[PDB]
């Protein structure tokens, strides 16, 4: 009963940023640790970030630590997350995730209720 | 009294804590008081212990509402490196030892039970311990499927044990007389008791986690801890006075499966025998969910730069949804452990090295107390100085009696856990694998 979909993500220059928003079904939101993961062609799932329900704790894994930023609207039901600085090896699926609690989670197994994901390519130069 | 919120809390602080301590332990807890009455002070004490260590340990959880626990409160106090060193023993002492002794010990207990022979122990541990992580990696429909009976069927082999125990025909006061006895001498014993409970009540830091997930937390949350681990507290005193009501102090120390004994006195036939496979249940279940909550630990250290093959460990498995490649590092580590240690060796080694950190995450609250004082405290520990100090004051206590009476086992912890220093300034430039 938590739909969530993500928004934003497409393509992007390298050094440049992207503003990443995931809409949550509603009421338990606000009771709910957050947090985005992504997920490589290649690879299977990974921790980017997470954030706790009043928003006070907040998480990033090694690699987009300092580039990217969590944050959450629980009065729209949302969060998001401020990627800057991009590289082409953030190119993934960012799929928000949802689970019970306050207590933020780099643990992709803590989190039950899952977004679709938006696409994210990072570039040099691209192709199309 | 009754907020109906957290009795559904109040199932977790004592199912947590609950589970195969008690049904093994008393042979070490009486083979060092060497009488009833200091061994039974010893599971009162540990107790008020943790109810003191659990309500200080919320205040930092509440101020970091995370699942990752002690990594995040020590990294948030005392900097990167004991966030680290906190995890690198938890990766490689604490959980491969907590499956390794407990895949002994159940091995101990079916050879027990399926009278066999006592050298086929180790392959039935080594065993247990591989399917076990094996079964795990099939996924959460089986693990938690074993952990879900493993909860039913750990309380019935008590609850039989106690109405009976306590009932037992030769019984009453006099089954805990000789107090203090001279071939044990308080201190050395008192050290060595504590130490044996202390395995018992484990679990109880998952407070912190517990904290962080609440909502508006203060409301009740102090009364689950209190009634929580006094509820265990209430257990654990009894069950034993009920394990005294049919052996003593000796013949407990005697065999190393204690209350499988007291089990085939309390009842005769089958009915005994079907609290054995109670009590091999509750181990397999903690064996099981020990993994479960293990595997979240070499991944969290692949979540920073901290382990060399960071990639390898952090690889989550899309068909299950788990870093099965920290388990297969931590299977390694506990089969060595289960062919190296011996059961009481092991789940002493476990208490003296959490309480190495989980006293500094207590004098960390009185730190955090006074470095942001202006922090948000949801939950905040009451009587404030008094209790963290007596989780403190008796922290300290085990940490100092430990090493001094075994020397060997403050050294294997402490071997491998600042072998994890070298480790943690290798890839941190290098960033691991
Ligand atoms: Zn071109």
């Amino acid at each position: 009963q938590v739909q969530l979909v993500e928004s934003g993500g497409g393509v992007v220059q390298a050094g440049g940023s992207l503003r990443l928003s995931c809409a949550a079904s509603g009421r338990t939101f606000s009771s709910r640790a957050m947090g985005w993961f992504r997920q490589a062609p290649g690879e299977g799932r990974e921790f980017v970030a997470t954030i706790s329900w009043s928003g006070s704790y907040t998480e990033y894994a090694d690699s987009v630590k300092g580039r990217v930023t969590i944050s959450r609207d629980n009065a729209k039901n949302t969060v998001y997350l401020q990627m800057n600085s991009l590289k082409p090896g953030d190119t993934a699926v960012y799929h928000c995730a949802a689970k019970n609690g306050g207590a933020a989670s780099n643990y992709p197994n803590d989190y039950v209720y899952w977004g679709q994901g938006t696409q994210v390519t990072v570039s040099s130069h691209h192709h199309h | 009294m009754k907020e109906v919120s957290g009795i559904t809390a109040l199932t977790v602080v004592v199912g947590t804590v609950i589970g195969a301590g008690i049904f093994f332990k008393p042979t070490a807890v009486y083979g060092a008081a060497g009488a009833p009455g200091l061994g039974l002070l010893a599971w009162f004490v540990a107790g008020i212990i943790t109810i003191a260590g659990g309500l200080t340990v919320a205040e930092i959880g509440t101020i970091y509402p995370q699942t990752g626990g002690m990594m995040i409160y020590l990294e948030k106090v005392y900097g990167r490196w004991l966030g680290f060193l906190v995890g690198w023993a938890q990766m490689v002492i604490y959980y491969p030892a907590n499956i390794a002794a407990l895949a002994i010990i159940f091995a101990t207990q079916f050879v027990n039970l399926f009278a066999l022979s006592d050298s086929t122990i180790v392959p039935t541990a080594i065993l247990t311990s591989i399917f076990l992580m094996g079964v795990n990696f099939l996924g959460t429909k089986y693990s938690g499927w074993i952990q879900t009976l493993a909860t039913i069927l750990k309380l019935i082999p008590l609850v039989v044990i106690i109405v009976a125990g306590l009932l037992y025909p030769g019984g009453g006061v006099i089954r805990l007389v000789p107090f203090s006895v001279e071939t044990h001498p308080v201190l050395t014993s008192f050290g060595s008791a504590l130490i044996a409970t202390l395995f018992a009540y484990d679990g109880w830091i998952n407070v912190g986690t517990l904290a962080g997930e609440m909502k508006n937390p203060g409301k009740m949350l102090p009364k689950v801890i209190i009634g929580g681990l006094s509820i265990v507290m209430a257990v654990y005193l009894l069950t034993n006075i009920a394990y005294l009501f049919v052996l003593d102090s000796s013949q407990l120390a005697g065999t190393d499966t204690p209350a499988a004994l007291v089990a085939s006195h309390l009842f005769e036939g089958i009915g005994s025998k079907l609290v054995t496979i109670g009590i091999l249940i509750s181990v397999f279940g903690g064996i099981n969910g020990y993994i479960i909550s293990g595997l979240r630990v070499p991944y969290a250290l692949a979540t920073q730069k901290m382990l060399p093959f960071s990639d390898w460990f952090a690889r989550i498995n899309p068909k299950t949804n788990l870093p099965i490649n920290g388990g297969l590092v931590m299977l390694g580590i506990a089969i060595v452990m289960i062919l190296t240690g011996q059961f009481n060796q092991l789940t002493d080694l476990i208490v003296f090295v959490i309480w190495f950190f989980i006293t500094l995450t207590f004098i960390a609250v009185i730190i955090l107390r006074k470095t942001q004082p202006d922090i948000e405290r949801p939950y905040r520990v009451p009587f404030y100085p008094v209790i963290p100090l007596i989780a403190i004051i008796g922290g300290l206590y085990i940490i100092f009696n430990t090493l001094i009476v075994q020397p060997k086992n403050a050294f294997i912890g402490i071997l491998l856990t600042l072998i994890g220093i070298p480790i943690y300034f290798y890839c941190k430039k290098k960033y691991g694998s």
